[PDB]
Order: structure tokens, then C-alpha cells, then sequence
């Protein structure tokens, strides 16, 4: 388990989840304001 | 004092300074220098936070009473005096350029800044950075430790009142004590969450 | 107006692009039951279309005689919006990364194997040094004025 | 006594020159010799200027001139001066040009010859028929108001083209009258945080 | 209408007479102070023959050196800044 959570620790998964919540985000923001090109 | 029970307090924050809740979760006093100038600027924020909020709230408590018609003082500065803004900004940048590079030198050292330039005769006492004393505490009060942390605690107090301000005429676009009236009327009707 | 262009609510071009880019959708919008979803669909494009347009205009941009928005960068204080706000919030937001990396890797600069917590990331610690970003201008000043930011 | 009470003074300043307050907050004169040739140079711009202050005020004044109009009898095929009122013959643009060029070349070239550094910037001799530099402690407390009274001119310049960039076409003392009409409404107000 | 003749004679005697009598010295001093070499040794130490400086022609009676060179470079200047005048207030330049 604890060698679970130090792969799931690893470069790659680390940006896998980490630009996959920004995208995500990106994506709500882009929706909920979209067509942006001011602020 | 503890802001959060029971976190750790950081270790540079030993309870020796009045206000001491040991709450600095980002760090920023870590440096002994930093945590001086930022007590220097929580005390000045604090105070200037207070003597705004208090003419900004007070002015207008009486206007609901009737006791004397004075604008809002998100509307006070438009065309009603007799020297006009400009002149009165250029005053305002000169006494203040002079008093804010006094008490910064008086900052940067000590005792170098206690006596008057012109009348030196006249003269400050050694006291505490940020605590000048003497001409300045006529009523000659005790600058207790009390005294300091409630100075301390108001002046927080009042910077967050001054937020509140800000946005609260932000968003509604009333008075201060014009929202609250408004939130006495109907509490439950009546917040942040109909506002916006 | 500046640049010899004129503003998007007054352009004529403009409101000609929208008004061919809504017929368009519409010529399209034609073949579809108005209940089915692609009805709804490229309805929902026009409604964002004409949104977009009608927030353009609102906005206060300047159009070319191409009738589409042109920025204005100089400084304007009239067009702020269009570089130096979205600009200041940019710096903001990349001096944060950069600061928390920068923390990060000081962090882990004095250890048994540093290049170990370089490709398996110490959660812990990153969430820990994460939020001190928020005041990446406060604490970068004063380690530039005190000497910690540089060797 | 220095300029900002409670900042350290830099080491080559111990304020023992004529109008030494250790204000040098650049360092420029680190080096001294360029420290000695800024005090020559310090001295020229002060008395240029304490000669330039009142002959800009004064035929404001009295003469009903003013010292940016004064200027403007130039550059026009015309090229007529006036002194006093009195139109002068020789007041045409190439002959003073000429005049000036010569007299001015051969006094500061004169004045580039000399080699000793005390006598660079005070020259005493034919310059001083009152002999005023005779008494040491005299001369020290007459080259601090030298330098004082200087610097204030040079201030004053400074004041009297700024002045000009803000309002063109108006002397100093017809501002100074603008002020005394409405000093509450009239100031650098409208120029700094205007309109 | 002005007299070249006399714009002319006029401004070359006061370059001459500059030279001549007010700038001489400095000059003399700052070409003291400078002389072109390579690697040390000057050009015709090096050396090209046709670098060697001219003892004969630089050579004059004048009580302080005023040579037949200072003539010509002081008489250039001389004749520039008088045809420069008469150019100028030949022109109907009017700003
Ligand atoms: C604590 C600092 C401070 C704050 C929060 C305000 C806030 C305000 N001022 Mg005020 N002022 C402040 C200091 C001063 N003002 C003035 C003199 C004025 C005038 C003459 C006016 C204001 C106005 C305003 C309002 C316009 C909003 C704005 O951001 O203007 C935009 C400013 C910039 C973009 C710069 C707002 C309530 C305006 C107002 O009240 O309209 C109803 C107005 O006409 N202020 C002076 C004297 C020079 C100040 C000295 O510090
Ligand atoms: C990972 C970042 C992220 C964030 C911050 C949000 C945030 C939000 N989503 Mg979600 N969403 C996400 C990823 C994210 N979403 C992903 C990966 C999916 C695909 C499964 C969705 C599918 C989804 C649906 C179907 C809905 C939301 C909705 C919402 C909003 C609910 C309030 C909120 C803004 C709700 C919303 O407000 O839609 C208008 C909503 O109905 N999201
Ligand atoms: C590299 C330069 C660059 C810049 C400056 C932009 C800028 C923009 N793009 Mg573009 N784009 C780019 C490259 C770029 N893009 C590239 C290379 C592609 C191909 C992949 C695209 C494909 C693309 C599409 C398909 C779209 C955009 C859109 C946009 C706009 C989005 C506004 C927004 O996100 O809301 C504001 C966002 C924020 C405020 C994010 C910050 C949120 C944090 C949490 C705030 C934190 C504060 C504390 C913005 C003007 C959209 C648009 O509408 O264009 C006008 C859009 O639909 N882009
Ligand atoms: C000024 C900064 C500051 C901030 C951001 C907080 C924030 C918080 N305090 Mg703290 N607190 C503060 C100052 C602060 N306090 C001070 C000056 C004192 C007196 C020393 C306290 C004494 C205090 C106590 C006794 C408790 C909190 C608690 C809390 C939490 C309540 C959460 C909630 O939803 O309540 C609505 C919240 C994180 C509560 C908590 O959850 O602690 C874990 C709690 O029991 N605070
Ligand atoms: C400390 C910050 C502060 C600032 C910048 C102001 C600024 C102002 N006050 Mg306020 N006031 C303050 C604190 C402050 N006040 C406090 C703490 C109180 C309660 C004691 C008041 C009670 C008050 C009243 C009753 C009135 C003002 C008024 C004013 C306005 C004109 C005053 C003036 O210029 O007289 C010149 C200053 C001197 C001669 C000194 C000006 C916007 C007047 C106004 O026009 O309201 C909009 C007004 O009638 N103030
Ligand atoms: C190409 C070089 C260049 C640079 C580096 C700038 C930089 C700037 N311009 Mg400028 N601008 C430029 C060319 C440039 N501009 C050109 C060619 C034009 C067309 C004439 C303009 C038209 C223009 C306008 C109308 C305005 C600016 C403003 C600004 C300032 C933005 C506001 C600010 O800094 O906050 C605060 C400002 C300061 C701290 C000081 C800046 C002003 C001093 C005098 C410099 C910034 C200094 C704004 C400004 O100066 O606001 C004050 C502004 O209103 N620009
Ligand atoms: C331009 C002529 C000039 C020169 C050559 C000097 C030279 C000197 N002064 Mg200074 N002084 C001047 C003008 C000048 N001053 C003016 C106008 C004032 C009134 C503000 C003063 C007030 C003053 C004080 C109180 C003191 C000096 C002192 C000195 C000496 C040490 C400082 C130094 O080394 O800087 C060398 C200076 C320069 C190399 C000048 C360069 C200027 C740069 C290139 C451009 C500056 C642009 C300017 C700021 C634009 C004008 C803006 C306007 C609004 C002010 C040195 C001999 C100190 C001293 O020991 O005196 C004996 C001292 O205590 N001066
Ligand atoms: C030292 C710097 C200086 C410079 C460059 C000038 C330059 C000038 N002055 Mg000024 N003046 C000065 C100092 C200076 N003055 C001082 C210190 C005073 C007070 C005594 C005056 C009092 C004064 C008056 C009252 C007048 C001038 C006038 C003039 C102009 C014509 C001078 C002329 O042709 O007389 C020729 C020179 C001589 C006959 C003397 C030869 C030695 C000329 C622009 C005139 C003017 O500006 O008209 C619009 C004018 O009426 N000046
Ligand atoms: C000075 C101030 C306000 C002053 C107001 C003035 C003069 C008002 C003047 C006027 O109204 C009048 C008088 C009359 C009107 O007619 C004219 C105006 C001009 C309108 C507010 C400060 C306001 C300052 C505020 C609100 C500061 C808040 C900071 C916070 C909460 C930071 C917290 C942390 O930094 C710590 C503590 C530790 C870290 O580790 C963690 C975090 C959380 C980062
Ligand atoms: C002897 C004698 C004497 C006399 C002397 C003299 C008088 C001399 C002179 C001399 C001279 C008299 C010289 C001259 C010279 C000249 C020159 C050297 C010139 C040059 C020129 C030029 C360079 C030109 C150029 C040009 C051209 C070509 C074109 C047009 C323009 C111009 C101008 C650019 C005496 C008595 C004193 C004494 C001793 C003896
Ligand atoms: C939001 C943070 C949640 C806590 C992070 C869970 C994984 S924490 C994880 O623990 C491993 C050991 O098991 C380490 O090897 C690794 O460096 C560390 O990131």
C-alpha cells in the first residue's frame, strides 16, 4: 500500500493527475465563461 | 494564543511579540527582519484601517439618525470643497512623503530620528519602534502589553471591517450601515447569497 | 478611434459576420427535427454565437474593416483588459509555480538522494510548500532584498 | 549635519568642503578626482545659475519682458534686439553669435589652463579686488554661502523651466502672481494629478 | 549680400589667429600626449618606409613652432566655417 501510494507518488501519474485536474478545470472555466479574449 | 487548536505555533513566533497567536501558516516572518518590518506594517495598516473604517461607518450612523447630513464616503469625494482634489493630493503627498521617510528612517534606526530638526530643544523619549510615545501620548497612557494586543486586535478588526466595506459596496452598492439595517430586516433573506 | 479602427458596437462588418455566421447555423439547422438533439445543438451555437458577438461589443473593443476585435497594448488606460490585466494575472500565476518549484527543490537539496524526490514526488511536502505561492511577490521581494534569492 | 538625518554619511564625505551635507546617494563621487572636478563643475553651474535668476525675474519686471519672449526676436529674417527699450545696432543673430563665441571660447579655455585645483574652482587674484578671501575662516564660511546661495539658484532654474513645459508663453513671476490669485486653485495640481 | 572676400579673410584670421595665439599650447600638448604605433614600436619602426614623419616640413622660424601644417589645418577650419556662413545667410530659410 505504501509502495502503491509511492508509484502513485511517480513523475509520470503525479502529471497525469495533475494536468488532468487542470484540464478539467480549464474546461468548467471555459464553459461556465466562455468565448473569453478580455480578462 | 492559539488561532488554530491545536496546531503547533512556528517556532519563530515565541509569544514575545503582543498578538502573538502563533498564526503565520505561509511562513513569511521566518526571517527575524521580515517579521519586524511586517509588525511595523501590521501596526500602521491597523491604525490607518481604524481611523478609516471609523469615519467611514460613524459619519453614516448619524446621517440615520438625523443628527447631520453627510454623504456616503464612497460619494464625498465629488466637487464639494473649496481647494479642489488635486491641490489637497499634492499637500497630502508632501506632509506624508516628509512624515512617512521620518518614520521609515526611525525604522531602518532606532534613535537616529527622536528630535525636533528646527527646535532642537524639544525632544522625543527612547520607547519602542512603532510605539513612539512622548508628544505623540500626551495623556501619557502606559503602553501595557494589554494595551499593545488590544491596539493590535482592533487594528485587525478594522482591516477586515475595511474589506468588508470594499466589497459589500461592491456588491450592493449601499452603505455599510445601510447593509446591516437591510440584513436586521429580513437576516434570513437578506445576505450574500441573494446580493449576488 | 486609436489606430484609425472603429469600435465593434459601431461596426458594420461585424455585425455583418454575425449576422452571416447565424445563417449559417441555421441553413444547417434546417434538416433537423427542432425537438432532436442536433436542433438543440446548433441552436445552442447560435445563442453562443450571438452571445459572443453582443459581449464583444459591450466590452469596448475596436474592430478592423476586417470586422473582427483588434487589441490595444500600449497601455490604454481605455483597454486594460485586452493585454495588461489578463497580463498581471498571468505573472501572478507563473511567479506562483515558479516559486513553489523553486521551494520544492530547495527543500529536497539537502538530502541522501535528492534526484529520488525529483521523480517520485514528496505529496507531502509539495502540499505543504503549495499555498506558500500565494504570497510568491511578498516572499520574493524580501529575499531579494535580503539576499537569499541569489548566490 | 546632513541632508537625511539618521542616514550614514559615505565614507569620503566627512564634511569638511564648503556645503558638504554627504548627500550622494549614486556614489559618483567615490573617485576623487572626479569628486574634485564635480565640485569645480558644481561651482560653475551655481554661479551660471545665480547669474541667470535674476536676470530672468528682473526684466520680467521692470522691463515688462519676459525671458522665453526675449528669445523670440530670432530666428526671423528681422532679427531685431532690444536692451532697455533701446534697440541695439550690433543686436542681430550672426554678429553676437559670433561675438559670444569668441569671448566665451577664450575666457573658459582661459580658465582650462589653470592646473591647481584650489585655484580651479576659487581664483582669488584679479577676481577678488575686495580681498574677502584674505581671512581663511572667512573664506570657508563665504564658499558655504557661495555654494548654498548657488544651489538654491539652480533650484530655482530648475522651477523657472519646468514652469515654462507646463505653462509656455508665461514667466515665473507671472505665475507667482497666478498663485497669489487663487493658491488654493491655482498650483501644480492641474499639471500633476490633471484634469 | 555680404562680401565673401571679407567672410572669408576675416574668419580664417580668427581660426589662424585661435591657433595661433589661444589654442596652440593645449594642442601641442594633446598631440604630445599621442602618437600612432603597432605592437610598441611606431610605423616606421616596424617598419613602412613611407610612415616616417616629416622632419623637414614641419620645420619653422615661427617663435613658438606655428608651422606650415597648423596653416593649413586652422586655415580648413578657417574656410569651412566661413562658407558655412556665407551658405546659411545666402538661403531664404525661414523657420
Ligand atoms: C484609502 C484610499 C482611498 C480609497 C479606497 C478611495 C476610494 C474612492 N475614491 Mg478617493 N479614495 C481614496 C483616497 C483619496 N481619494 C481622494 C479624492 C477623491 C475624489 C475627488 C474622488 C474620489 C473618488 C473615489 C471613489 C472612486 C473609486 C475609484 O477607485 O476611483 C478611480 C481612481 C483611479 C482609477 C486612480 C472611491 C470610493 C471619486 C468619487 O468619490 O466618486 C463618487 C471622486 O470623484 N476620491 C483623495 C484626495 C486627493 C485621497 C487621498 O488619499
Ligand atoms: C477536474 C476538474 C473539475 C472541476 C473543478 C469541475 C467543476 C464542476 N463541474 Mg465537473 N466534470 C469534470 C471535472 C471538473 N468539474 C470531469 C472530468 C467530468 C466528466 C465526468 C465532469 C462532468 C460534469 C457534469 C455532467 C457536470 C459537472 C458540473 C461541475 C460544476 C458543479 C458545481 C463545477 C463547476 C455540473 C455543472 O455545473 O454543469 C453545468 C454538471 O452538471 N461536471
Ligand atoms: C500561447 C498563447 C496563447 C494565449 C495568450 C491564448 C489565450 C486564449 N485562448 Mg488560446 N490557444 C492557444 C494559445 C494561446 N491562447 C494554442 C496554442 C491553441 C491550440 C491548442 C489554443 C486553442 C484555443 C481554443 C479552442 C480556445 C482558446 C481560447 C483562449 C482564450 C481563453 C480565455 C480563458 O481561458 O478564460 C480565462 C481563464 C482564466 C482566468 C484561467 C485562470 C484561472 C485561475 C484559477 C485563476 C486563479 C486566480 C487566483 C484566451 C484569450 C478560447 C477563446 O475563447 O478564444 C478567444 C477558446 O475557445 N485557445
Ligand atoms: C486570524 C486568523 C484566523 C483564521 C483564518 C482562523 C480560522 C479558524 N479557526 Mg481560529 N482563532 C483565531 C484566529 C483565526 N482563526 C484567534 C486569534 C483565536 C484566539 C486565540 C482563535 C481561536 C480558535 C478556537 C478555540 C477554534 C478556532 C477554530 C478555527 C477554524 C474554524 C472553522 C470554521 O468553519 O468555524 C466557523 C478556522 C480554521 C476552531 C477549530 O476548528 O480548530 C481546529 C476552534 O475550535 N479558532
Ligand atoms: C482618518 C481618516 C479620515 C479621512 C481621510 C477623512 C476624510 C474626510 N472626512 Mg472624516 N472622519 C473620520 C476620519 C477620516 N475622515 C473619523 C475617524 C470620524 C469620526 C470622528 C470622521 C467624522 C467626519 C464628519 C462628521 C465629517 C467628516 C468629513 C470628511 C471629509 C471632509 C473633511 C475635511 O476635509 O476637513 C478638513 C480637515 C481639517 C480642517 C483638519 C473628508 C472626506 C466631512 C464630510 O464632508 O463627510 C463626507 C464631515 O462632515 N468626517
Ligand atoms: C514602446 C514602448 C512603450 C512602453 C514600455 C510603454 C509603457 C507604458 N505605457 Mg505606453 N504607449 C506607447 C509605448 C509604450 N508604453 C505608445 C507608442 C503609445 C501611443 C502614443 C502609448 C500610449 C499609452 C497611453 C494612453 C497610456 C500608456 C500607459 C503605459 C504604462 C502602463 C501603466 C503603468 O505602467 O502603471 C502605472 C504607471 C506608472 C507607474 C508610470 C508610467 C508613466 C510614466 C510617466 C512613464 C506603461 C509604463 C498608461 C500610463 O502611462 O498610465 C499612467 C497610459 O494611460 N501608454
Ligand atoms: C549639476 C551640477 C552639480 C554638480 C557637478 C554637483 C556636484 C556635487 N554635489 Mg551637488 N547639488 C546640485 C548640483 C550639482 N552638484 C544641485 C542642483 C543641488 C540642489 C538640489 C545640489 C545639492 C547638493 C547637496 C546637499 C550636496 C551636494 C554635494 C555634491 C558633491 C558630491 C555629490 C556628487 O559627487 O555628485 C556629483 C554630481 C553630478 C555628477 C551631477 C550629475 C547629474 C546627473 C548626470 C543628472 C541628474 C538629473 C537631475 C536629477 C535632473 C533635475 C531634476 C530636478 C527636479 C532636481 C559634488 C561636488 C554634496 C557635497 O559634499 O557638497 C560639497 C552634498 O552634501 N549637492
Ligand atoms: C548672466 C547671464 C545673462 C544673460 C546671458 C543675459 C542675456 C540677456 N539679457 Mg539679462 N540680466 C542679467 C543676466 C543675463 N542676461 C542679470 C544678472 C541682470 C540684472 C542686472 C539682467 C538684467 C537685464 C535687463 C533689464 C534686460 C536684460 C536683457 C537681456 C537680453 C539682452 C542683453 C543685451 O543685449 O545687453 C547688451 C549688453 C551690454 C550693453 C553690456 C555689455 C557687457 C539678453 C537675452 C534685456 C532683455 O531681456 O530684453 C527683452 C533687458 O531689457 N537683462
Ligand atoms: C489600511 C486599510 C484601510 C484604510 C482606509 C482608509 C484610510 C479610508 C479612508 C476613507 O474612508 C475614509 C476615512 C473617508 C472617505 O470619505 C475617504 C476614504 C479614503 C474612502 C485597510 C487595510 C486592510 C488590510 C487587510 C484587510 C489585510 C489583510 C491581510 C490578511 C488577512 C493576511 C493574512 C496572512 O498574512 C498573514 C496574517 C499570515 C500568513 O502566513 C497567512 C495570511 C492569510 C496570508
Ligand atoms: C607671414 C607673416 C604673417 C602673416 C601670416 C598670414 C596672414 C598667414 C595667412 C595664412 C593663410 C591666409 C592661410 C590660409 C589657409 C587656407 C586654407 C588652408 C583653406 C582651406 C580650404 C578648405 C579646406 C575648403 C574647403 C571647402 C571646399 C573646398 C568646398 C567648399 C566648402 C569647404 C569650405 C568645405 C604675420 C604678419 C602674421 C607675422 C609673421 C609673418
Ligand atoms: C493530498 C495529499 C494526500 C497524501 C498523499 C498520499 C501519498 S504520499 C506518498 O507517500 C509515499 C510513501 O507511501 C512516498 O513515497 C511519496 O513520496 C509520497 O508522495
Amino acid at each position: 500500500m505504501r509502495d502503491l501510494k509511492t508509484y502513485l507518488s511517480v513523475a509520470p501519474v503525479v502529471s497525469t493527475l495533475w494536468f488532468g485536474a487542470l484540464a478539467g478545470l480549464l474546461i468548467e472555466i471555459n464553459r461556465f465563461f466562455p468565448d473569453a479574449l478580455i480578462f | 494564543g492559539e488561532w488554530l487548536p491545536g496546531l503547533a505555533s512556528p517556532g519563530y513566533l515565541t509569544g514575545s511579540l503582543p498578538g502573538d497567536n502563533g498564526f503565520d501558516p505561509l511562513g513569511l516572518a521566518e526571517d527575524p527582519e521580515n517579521l519586524r518590518w511586517f509588525v511595523q506594517a501590521e501596526l500602521v495598516n491597523g491604525r490607518w484601517a481604524m481611523l478609516g473604517v471609523a469615519g467611514m461607518l460613524l459619519p453614516e450612523v448619524f446621517t440615520s439618525i438625523g443628527i447631520i447630513n453627510v454623504p456616503k464616503w464612497y460619494a464625498a469625494g465629488k466637487e464639494e470643497y473649496f481647494a479642489s482634489s488635486s491641490t489637497l493630493f499634492v499637500i497630502e503627498f508632501i506632509l506624508f512623503h516628509y512624515v512617512e521617510i521620518r518614520r521609515w528612517q526611525d525604522i531602518k534606526n532606532p534613535g537616529s530620528v527622536n528630535q525636533d530638526p528646527i527646535f532642537k530643544q524639544y525632544s522625543l523619549p527612547a520607547g519602542e519602534v512603532g510605539y513612539p510615545g512622548g508628544i505623540f501620548n500626551p495623556l501619557n497612557f502606559a503602553p501595557t502589553l494589554e494595551a499593545k494586543e488590544k491596539e493590535i486586535a482592533n487594528g485587525r478588526l478594522a482591516m477586515l471591517a475595511f474589506l468588508g466595506f470594499i466589497i459589500q459596496h461592491n456588491v450592493t452598492g449601499k452603505g455599510p450601515f445601510d447593509n446591516l439595517l437591510q440584513h436586521i430586516s429580513d437576516p434570513w433573506h437578506n445576505t450574500i447569497v441573494q446580493t449576488l | 478611434d486609436i489606430s484609425g479602427l472603429t469600435p465593434c458596437k459601431e461596426s458594420k462588418q461585424f455585425a455583418k459576420r454575425e449576422k452571416q455566421a447565424l445563417k449559417k447555423l441555421q441553413a444547417s439547422l434546417k434538416l433537423y427535427a427542432d425537438d432532436s438533439a442536433p436542433a438543440l445543438a446548433i441552436k445552442a451555437t447560435m445563442e453562443k454565437t450571438k452571445k459572443r458577438f453582443d459581449n464583444y461589443g459591450k466590452y469596448g473593443l475596436l474592430c478592423g474593416s476586417d470586422g473582427l476585435p483588434h487589441l490595444i497594448v500600449s497601455g490604454d488606460q481605455r483597454h486594460w483588459g485586452e493585454f495588461i490585466t489578463p497580463g498581471i494575472l498571468f505573472l501572478y500565476i507563473a511567479g506562483w509555480i515558479g516559486w513553489v518549484g523553486r521551494s520544492y527543490l530547495i527543500a529536497i537539496r539537502d538530502e541522501k538522494k535528492p534526484t529520488q524526490k525529483e521523480i517520485i514526488i514528496d505529496v507531502p511536502l509539495a502540499s505543504r510548500l503549495l499555498f506558500r505561492g500565494f504570497s510568491w511577490p511578498v516572499a520574493a521581494y524580501r529575499e531579494l532584498l535580503n539576499g537569499e534569492l541569489v548566490d | 549635519a546632513h541632508w537625511m538625518p539618521g542616514e550614514p554619511r559615505p565614507a569620503y564625505l566627512d564634511g569638511s568642503a564648503p556645503g558638504d551635507f554627504g548627500f550622494d546617494p549614486l556614489g559618483l563621487g567615490e573617485v576623487p578626482a572626479n569628486l574634485e572636478r564635480y565640485k569645480e563643475s558644481e561651482l560653475i553651474h551655481c554661479r551660471w545659475a545665480m547669474l541667470a535668476v535674476p536676470g530672468i525675474l528682473v526684466p520680467e519686471a521692470l522691463g515688462y519682458g519676459n525671458w522665453v519672449k526675449a528669445q523670440e526676436w530670432a530666428a526671423l529674417p528681422g532679427g531685431q534686439a532690444t536692451y532697455l527699450g533701446n534697440p541695439v545696432p550690433w543686436g542681430t543673430l550672426p554678429t553676437i553669435l559670433a561675438i559670444e563665441f569668441l569671448a566665451i571660447a577664450f575666457v573658459e579655455h582661459q580658465r582650462s589652463m589653470e592646473k591647481d585645483p584650489e585655484k580651479k574652482k576659487y581664483p582669488g587674484g584679479a577676481f577678488d579686488p575686495l580681498g574677502y578671501s584674505k581671512d581663511p575662516k572667512k573664506l570657508e564660511e563665504l564658499k558655504v554661502k557661495e555654494i548654498k546661495n548657488g544651489r538654491l539658484a539652480l533650484l530655482a532654474f530648475v522651477g523657472f523651466c519646468v514652469q515654462q513645459s507646463a505653462y509656455p508663453g508665461t514667466g515665473p513671476l507671472e505665475n507667482l502672481a497666478t498663485h497669489l490669485a487663487d493658491p488654493w486653485h491655482n498650483n501644480i495640481g492641474d499639471i500633476l494629478i490633471g484634469f | 549680400e555680404l562680401s565673401p572676400s571679407l567672410v572669408i579673410s576675416l574668419s580664417t584670421g580668427l581660426s589662424l589667429f585661435l591657433g595661433r595665439f589661444v589654442f596652440f599650447n593645449f594642442q601641442r600638448e594633446n598631440v604630445a600626449k599621442q602618437v600612432p604605433e603597432q605592437n610598441g614600436l611606431t610605423h616606421f619602426e616596424a617598419g613602412d618606409t613611407r610612415a616616417k614623419e616629416y622632419v623637414s616640413l614641419l620645420k619653422s622660424n615661427d617663435p613658438v613652432g606655428f608651422n606650415i601644417v597648423d596653416v593649413l589645418a586652422w586655415g580648413s577650419i578657417g574656410h569651412i566655417v566661413a562658407y558655412y556662413i556665407l551658405a546659411t545667410t545666402s538661403n531664404g530659410y525661414d523657420p
